């Protein structure tokens, strides 16, 4: 008729465990550690092509999403467009560079993003 | 640094139904030795100790 | 807007310069009435 659910934890964890089972847990998108991968198959696929393209393809995700409604759980420093854009800028900037860093893409004219020999190869297999 | 001086609270062991002069005083020169201290928005808040309570 | 259209990593760098100098001449205007309302209210 009914069912139990008995969490043996610490005194410290309980709070959390009995806030997280009634109340509905958010959800929080943490992509931006793990882009490097999106952005190379976005890059050796031709679809994020340059810096516009590939944070047109950002945006279409749910951390564009998650953003707008927590800009402190993605470590923006507000909720203009001003902030998120350069916010987004700089996470492209930084997964270009990591992509560069890496024999992975080539920056032509430092926009344009080209896949490499290294790039195509990390993302077909 | 983003909040403005709106003042000093000092507490007194009589009631004073009056200004203190002293308090005044110290105001006074707390306002001329600060820029930033405006004598239209600092003030003088005294908390006379009531028995059993603080007005 | 819908698509957001970013910029070159040296651009981005450029960007955030720019804007930096803007902050810090709108804390520089900022500044400046602070002394004039300073100087109107001890005068």
């Amino acid at each position: 008729d009914e069912g139990r659910c008995v969490i043996m934890c610490q005194g410290s964890k309980k709070d959390f465990f009995k806030k997280f089972l009634y109340e509905p847990l958010p959800v929080e998108s943490h992509l931006d550690h793990c882009m490097h991968d999106h952005f190379n198959a976005e890059i050796v696929t031709k679809t994020i092509e340059n810096k516009q393209d590939a944070v047109d393809y950002l945006t279409w995700t749910f951390l564009y999403r998650r953003m707008t409604q927590n800009p402190n759980y993605y470590n923006l420093q507000g909720i203009s467009h001003r902030h998120l854009s350069d916010h987004l800028s700089e996470l492209v900037e930084q997964t270009l560079s990591d992509l560069e860093q890496s024999k992975c893409i080539s920056i032509e004219d430092e926009m344009d993003v080209a896949p490499l020999n290294l790039g195509m190869i990390a993302a077909y297999y | 640094k983003e909040m403005e001086p709106l003042g000093w609270i000092h507490t007194q062991p009589n009631e004073s139904p009056q200004l203190s002069p002293q308090d005044v005083t110290t105001h006074a020169k707390i306002m001329a030795d600060n820029p930033s201290w405006d004598g239209e928005k600092t003030i003088i808040i005294t908390c006379s100790f009531t028995p059993g309570s603080c007005t | 807007e819908a698509k957001p259209k970013f910029l070159s990593k040296a651009e981005r760098e450029a960007e955030a310069l720019k804007r930096r100098q803007q902050e810090v001449e709108e804390r520089q205007r900022m500044l400046e009435e602070e002394r004039k309302k300073r100087k109107q209210f001890q005068d």
